[PDB]
RNA sequence: UUAAUUGCGAUAACGAACGAGACCUUAACCUACUAAAUAGUGGUGCUAGCAUUUGCUGGUUAUCCACUUCUUAGAGGGACUA
RNA sequence: UGACGGAGCCAGCGAGUCUAACCUUGGCCGAGAGGUCUUGGUAAUCUUGUGAAACUCCGUCGUGCUGGGGAUAGAGCAUUGUAAUUAUUGCUCUUCAACGAGGAAUUCCUAGUAAGCGCAAGUCAUCAGCUUGCGUUGAUUACGUCCCUGCCCUUUGUACACAC
C-alpha cells in the first residue's frame, strides 16, 4: 500500500499549514516517510490589454497564477489507509489521493 | 594511460577518422551522392563532393557515442542551420531526414553502433573499441 | 624554472609564462613606459591581462574607466558600425592579431607601439560651440587628458574602418599599418589628418 | 567622378614566366604575409597561402603564428 | 611644438550652455605659485596633469 | 574514505560545480581536460587562477567541473570560478593557513570574478518597446 | 600544393550554347553566367562530366566543354532523378525537359501566349502588366511604370 | 438550417462574441468582461 | 538639501490628511534549518572499452547507500547609504 | 568584421487530448516538404538538454548591380479545410529588376543598456515581415545644462478668462 497524498492550492499560506498538519499526521506512530518537496512554482501568464478600443497607448498588463503544488509519499500496511484518509481540508485546498 | 575523444581535439579526431575510412572500410554508397543539400535550409551541396559521407560517418559516430540515446529525427535538429527564406528573417530548418536515416544504415552493418530499445541506439562493444582506439592513435601523429 | 609534470601533462609554454610574471603568450607588458607625462594615472599598466575580454564594472561610476587596459578599448572601440556588435571574441582576434604583425616588423613590443601612437594622435586643444544667435561661433580651449586618450583611440578606429572598407585588404593589418603611422608620424594617415584639422581648426578661432 | 575601375587582376593560375620571379623578387623583405602577396604581388590569397607554403618548403620561411585568413612571415635573416 | 605644462588643483564648476566644458583652476609647474584660469571638455578632478598649446589667455565663461 | 570537496560556480546562465578530490592531480571539464574547452582566445582566460601561482598546488589532486547552460563565453566564464573556488575550498580543508592566506591574496589583488560572483543580471524587457530600455518610433507631425 | 602550367590554350573569350561566356574565372561558376542554368545545376552537371572544379573557364579544352554542354540537351538519360529541371510534367508533352539558354524566353512567351488566348485572371493582368499572384500594390511597386 | 462551421465558431462564454478570443486557457471569453471579472484570473497581481 | 512641500531650519500659526514615501512582487547571496528518483550529486553492485601499470569515460531503477553545493521555494537572515 | 558549404554547436519563458482529438518521441519511406506503425505524458516526469540563432574552426569566391539582394514571374510536389481561383500556406527548379550607405528633417538610448540574433505565447483549421514575455553576444560616448522642445515653485505684467 504505497498511499501518495498531493496537495494543489494557491493561497501559499494556506497549503503549508495543511502540508505541516499532515506531516504531524503521519508523525504519529511511526509511520516512516518523507519530507515535503519543493517543486517549481507554475506561474501562468495572461496578456491582455487595458483600454478595451484601440484608443489610448500600448499599455499592457501581465495577470498572474501562482500555483503551489506540493506531495508527500508514505508507505505502511492497511491502518494508514484509514488513519491518514482524514480530511484536514479547507476552502481553496484541493487534494488529491492516489494508492499504490 | 587510456586515450579517449574526450581527451583529443574534436576538429583533428573527426579528420582522422574520416582519413581511417577514406583508407581503410567501406561505410556505403548513398546513391544520392554529390546531388542533395544534406539539409532543407541549403541550397549548394559539400564543396568536398567526393566526401562528405565518411567524414559524416565519424562525426555521428562521434556523438551517437558523445550522446546515450538519440534518433535520426534528433539528427536533423542537431546539424539545421537558419535559413536564408527570402525577405523574411532567418528560421532554424532541420537537416534531411533521409541524409541522417541513410548513414545511419549504413552504419548498422558496420556494428559502430546497435539498436537500442526504449527510442534511440546505444553503442556497442565492437564499434567503441575501434571508436576509441583511434583516440589512442590520433594524438600521437603529431610527432 | 623546473617544469611541474600532473596527471594531465600541459604545454610546456604556459608553465613558462605563468613561472616568473604573468604575460601573454610571447609579449610582455614591461618596458611600456609612457613619454608623455600628461597621459599617466589614465591608462592602466603593470597590471598584465591574458586576454582583452573581461567583465568589469567600469560603466557604473563616473572615473572607473581609467583603470580600464588600452588593448580592449580598441577592441571596444571596434564594437560598432551594426552588424559588427557582439562576438567580441572577434573583437579580441583581430587585436591579437594586430600586434602578432607589429611584432615581425618594427619588433619593439606593439604594445608600446600604441602606446606611443595613443600619445602622438592625441588631440590636445578642440573648439567648442556658442549660440551667439542667428549665427553660430566656436571658441577653442584646451582638452582634459581623459579625453584625449578616449578621442585617440576612436580615431584610429574609425580611420581604419573606411581604409579596410570596399577593399581587398582586411582589417586584421589596416589597424597595424594605421598604429605605425601614427605612432612614427606620417602625416598620411586619417589619425594625424584629422589631428591637424583640429589643431588649425582651434588654431583659426584661438 | 566614379569613374571605370583599374579590374584588378590577382593571379588565379600560376605559370613559368611569372613564377619564376617569386623566387628572386619577394627577398630582402623584412615584413610578408598573405596580404601583402595580393595586393604587391597581384596573386591570389589562396594563391599566396599555398604558394608561400610551397616557398617555406624550401627551407626559407616558417609559419610562425598562423591562423583563418591570416599569416604572419619572415624572410631568411 | 611649443606645449606647457599644466597643473590642476582645484575645480570651479561646469560651464557652457551645453554644459560639456568645465570650469577648471589650473597652476603651472615651471615658474610654479601662479594662478591662470582656463577651460577644458572631458570630465576633471583635484591632481590631475594637463597640456596647453599657449599659456597667455584667460577666458571667464563660454556659452 | 576519500578526501573530497565540491564548489560551484554562476554566470548568466551558467552553473558550474566543481569536484576537488585527491588524487594524481587530474583537471577535466565534461570529461575533457583543460586545455580544451573550446573557447580558442579565452584558453589563457582560463588558465588565469591555476597559472598565477604555478603548478605546485596541483600536484596530487584532481578537481572535476560540471558546466551547464549559457553562452560560449558565459559556459568559459564559470570553470574559472568553480575550480578557484574548489582551490579554495581545498586550502580550506586539507592544507595550512600559510599557504592559503597567500593563495587568496593573489587571487583577490588581480581580478574580482576569480572568486566574487556577477550579480550583474538582466532586466527585464518593458511594455511599449523591444528592449527593456528602449522605446518605439514615435513618429508624429 | 598543385602547379600547373597554362601554355596558350587559355583565352579570354569563351562562346558555347550561341551564347556569350566569360572566362578567366572558375568554370563551375562561368556556367551559370549562361542564362537559364542556376547555381545548383551548375555543379550537378560540372560533376557529372568528370571534370575538375578549380580550373579556370578560359584553361578549358574542347572535349571537356562538348563533355559538359551536351548533358543539357538530354540530362534525363544521364541517370538524373530528375528534379531539378526547369521544365518538368509539362502540358504540351508530360516529360521532364531542360530548356536550353535560348528556349528559356521562347518557353514562357509560348507560356504566355496561351495565358493570353485563354483570358483567365492570371492572364489578363499579365498582358496589363499588373500583379497576378496576389501581391499588393495599393502602396508598394509604384516606381516602376 | 443547413449550416457547417466546424472551424473556428467559439463566441464568448459569458457575452456570445465572435471578436478577439484570448482561448487556450480555459476561460474562451472576451477580453471586456475578463477585465470587470476580477478575483478570480490573474487577481494576485503581484507584478 | 533631496528624484520628491523629500528633510533641516525659519516662521500668525497649530493640529492634520491624501499623494510621494511607505507597501508588495521579480531578479540578485545563503556550501546556515526541513528537505526532495516528477532535479540531481558521489559511492557501493552489473556491464563496455582504452593502456593495461595506478586511471579515465560511460550506461543501468527495484542494484541499493549518504547528501542538498549545483535544480526547487517555506520559515528566515542579509546593506541601513555602515 | 563578407556570401556560400561542411565541423564545435551552448540558453531561458511558456504551452500541451476525455468523452476529445493537442503537443508529439522512436522505427521505417522519400532530396525536401511530407507519409506509415507504435511509444510516453493531464505534465519538473513525455514533447524538451526545446542540442535555436547570432556565434567560432576548415575550405571556395573575389571589389565584379558579381556567388550580395529575391522583388518579379512560369511550371511541378504537399498540407489545412464543405469549398481555397484575386497564387492561404509549405517544398523543388528556372527568370534574377531596383537597391551601390538614403537630401531636408526626425525617432530611441547612460548599462547587461542600445544594438545584432533567436525562442515561447496572442491572432490560428493553415498562414508572422506585428505585438506581448524570455534568452545569446553585447560598444564608444555622458555623471552636465536649460540653448531648442516641455515641466514645477517664487516675483512682475495682462485690455485673456470658452483661458496666446
Amino acid at each position: 500500500i504505497k498511499i501518495r497524498i498531493t496537495l494543489t492550492s494557491t493561497k501559499v499560506k494556506q497549503l503549508e499549514n495543511v502540508s505541516s498538519n499532515i506531516v504531524k499526521n503521519a508523525e504519529q506512530h511511526n509511520l516512516v516517510k518523507k519530507g515535503p518537496v519543493r517543486l517549481p512554482t507554475k506561474v501562468l501568464k495572461i496578456s491582455t490589454r487595458k483600454t478595451p478600443n484601440g484608443e489610448g497607448s500600448k499599455t499592457w498588463e501581465t495577470y498572474e497564477m501562482r500555483i503551489h503544488k506540493r506531495y508527500i509519499d508514505l508507505e505502511a500496511p492497511v491502518q494508514i489507509v484509514k488513519r491518514i484518509t482524514q480530511i484536514t481540508i479547507e476552502p481553496g485546498v484541493d487534494v488529491e489521493v492516489v494508492v499504490a | 594511460p587510456g586515450v579517449s575523444v574526450r581527451d583529443v581535439a574534436a576538429q583533428d579526431f573527426i579528420n582522422a577518422y574520416a582519413s581511417f575510412l577514406q583508407r581503410q572500410g567501406k561505410l556505403e554508397v548513398p546513391g544520392y551522392v554529390d546531388i542533395v543539400k544534406t539539409s532543407s535550409g541549403n541550397e549548394m551541396p559539400p564543396q568536398d563532393a567526393e566526401g562528405w559521407f565518411y567524414k559524416r560517418a565519424a562525426s555521428v559516430a562521434r556523438h551517437i557515442y558523445m550522446r546515450k540515446q538519440v534518433g535520426v529525427g534528433k539528427l536533423n535538429k542537431l546539424y539545421g542551420g537558419a535559413k536564408s527564406r527570402g525577405v523574411r528573417p532567418y528560421k532554424h530548418i532541420d537537416a534531411s531526414g533521409s541524409i541522417n536515416r541513410k548513414v545511419l544504415q549504413a552504419l548498422e552493418k558496420i556494428g559502430i553502433v546497435e539498436i537500442s530499445p526504449k527510442g534511440g541506439r546505444r553503442i556497442s562493444e565492437n564499434g567503441q573499441r575501434d571508436l576509441d582506439r583511434i583516440a589512442a592513435q590520433t594524438l600521437e601523429e603529431d610527432e | 624554472f623546473t617544469p611541474v609534470v600532473l596527471a594531465t601533462p600541459i604545454p610546456e609554454e604556459v608553465q613558462q609564462a605563468q613561472t616568473e610574471i604573468k604575460l601573454f603568450n610571447k609579449w610582455s607588458f614591461e618596458e611600456v613606459e609612457v613619454k608623455d607625462a600628461s597621459l599617466v594615472d589614465y591608462v592602466q599598466v603593470r597590471q598584465p591581462i591574458f586576454v582583452a575580454h573581461t567583465a568589469g564594472r567600469y560603466a557604473n561610476k563616473r572615473f572607473r574607466k581609467a583603470q580600464c587596459p588600452i588593448i580592449e578599448r580598441l577592441t571596444n572601440s571596434l564594437m560598432m558600425n551594426g552588424r559588427n556588435n557582439g562576438k567580441k571574441l572577434k573583437a579580441v582576434r583581430i587585436i591579437k592579431h594586430t600586434l602578432d604583425i607589429i611584432n615581425v616588423l618594427t619588433d619593439q613590443n606593439p604594445i608600446q607601439v600604441v602606446v606611443d601612437a595613443i600619445t602622438n594622435t592625441g588631440p590636445r586643444e578642440d573648439t567648442t560651440r556658442v549660440g551667439g544667435g542667428g549665427a553660430a561661433r566656436r571658441q577653442a580651449v584646451d582638452v582634459s587628458p581623459l579625453r584625449r586618450v578616449n578621442q585617440a583611440i576612436a580615431l584610429l578606429t574609425i580611420g581604419a574602418r573606411e581604409a579596410a572598407f570596399r577593399n581587398i585588404k582586411t582589417i586584421a593589418e589596416t589597424l597595424a599599418e594605421e598604429l605605425i603611422n601614427a605612432a612614427k608620424g606620417s602625416s598620411t594617415s586619417y589619425a594625424i589628418k584629422k589631428k591637424d584639422e583640429l589643431e588649425r581648426v582651434a588654431k583659426s578661432n584661438r | 567622378k566614379k569613374s571605370m575601375k583599374d579590374r584588378a587582376q590577382h593571379a588565379v593560375i600560376l605559370d613559368q614566366e611569372k613564377y619564376d620571379r617569386i623566387l628572386k623578387e619577394v627577398p630582402t623583405y623584412r615584413y610578408v604575409s598573405v596580404s601583402v602577396l595580393v595586393d604587391r604581388l597581384k596573386i591570389g590569397g589562396s594563391l599566396a597561402r599555398i604558394a608561400l607554403r610551397h616557398l617555406e618548403k624550401e627551407g626559407i620561411i616558417k609559419p610562425i603564428s598562423k591562423h583563418s585568413k591570416q599569416a604572419i612571415y619572415t624572410r631568411a635573416t | 611644438t611649443p606645449v606647457t605644462l599644466a597643473k590642476v588643483i582645484k575645480v570651479l564648476g561646469r560651464t557652457g550652455s551645453r554644459g560639456g566644458v568645465t570650469q577648471v583652476r589650473v597652476e603651472f609647474l615651471e615658474d610654479t605659485s601662479r594662478t591662470i584660469v582656463r577651460n577644458v571638455k572631458g570630465p576633471v578632478r583635484e591632481n590631475d596633469i594637463l597640456v596647453l598649446m599657449e599659456s597667455e589667455r584667460e577666458a571667464r565663461r563660454l556659452r | 574514505a576519500v578526501p573530497s570537496v565540491q564548489t560551484f560556480g554562476k554566470k548568466k546562465s551558467a552553473t558550474a560545480v566543481a569536484h576537488v578530490k585527491a588524487g594524481k592531480g587530474l583537471i577535466k571539464v565534461n570529461g575533457s581536460p583543460i586545455t580544451l574547452v573550446e573557447p580558442e582566445i579565452l584558453r589563457f582566460k582560463v588558465y588565469e587562477p591555476l597559472l598565477l601561482v604555478g603548478l605546485d598546488k596541483f600536484s596530487n589532486i584532481d578537481i572535476r567541473v560540471r558546466v551547464t547552460g549559457g553562452g560560449h563565453v558565459s559556459q568559459v566564464y564559470a570553470i574559472r570560478q568553480a575550480i578557484a573556488k574548489g582551490l579554495v575550498a581545498y586550502h580550506q580543508k586539507y592544507v595550512d593557513e600559510q599557504s592559503k592566506n597567500e593563495l587568496k591574496k593573489a587571487f583577490t589583488s588581480y581580478d574580482r570574478t576569480l572568486l566574487i560572483a556577477d550579480s550583474r543580471r538582466p532586466e527585464p524587457k518593458k511594455f511599449g518597446g523591444k528592449g527593456a530600455r528602449s522605446r518605439f518610433q514615435k513618429s508624429y507631425r | 600544393s598543385l602547379v600547373v602550367q597554362e601554355q596558350g590554350s587559355f583565352q579570354h573569350i569563351l562562346r558555347l550554347l550561341n551564347t556569350n561566356v566569360d572566362g578567366n574565372i572558375k568554370i563551375v561558376y562561368a556556367l551559370t553566367t549562361i542564362k537559364g542554368v542556376g547555381r545548383r545545376y551548375s555543379n550537378l552537371v560540372c560533376k557529372k562530366a568528370d571534370v575538375d572544379l578549380h580550373k579556370r573557364a578560359g584553361e578549358l579544352t574542347q572535349e571537356e566543354l562538348e563533355r559538359i554542354v551536351q548533358i543539357m540537351q538530354n540530362p534525363t538519360h544521364y541517370k538524373i532523378p530528375a528534379w531539378f529541371l526547369n521544365r518538368q510534367n509539362d502540358i504540351t508533352d508530360g516529360k521532364d525537359y531542360h530548356t536550353l539558354a535560348n528556349n528559356v524566353e521562347s518557353k514562357l512567351r509560348d507560356d504566355l501566349e496561351r495565358l493570353k488566348k485563354i483570358r483567365a485572371h492570371r492572364g489578363i493582368r499579365h498582358f496589363w502588366g499588373l500583379r497576378v499572384r496576389g501581391q499588393h500594390t495599393k502602396t508598394t511597386g509604384r516606381r516602376r511604370a | 438550417h443547413p449550416r457547417r462551421y466546424g472551424k473556428g465558431s467559439r463566441q464568448c462564454r459569458v457575452c456570445s462574441s465572435h471578436t478577439g478570443l484570448i482561448r487556450k486557457y480555459g476561460l474562451n471569453i472576451c477580453r471586456q468582461c475578463f477585465r470587470e471579472k476580477a478575483n478570480d484570473i490573474g487577481f494576485n497581481k503581484f507584478r
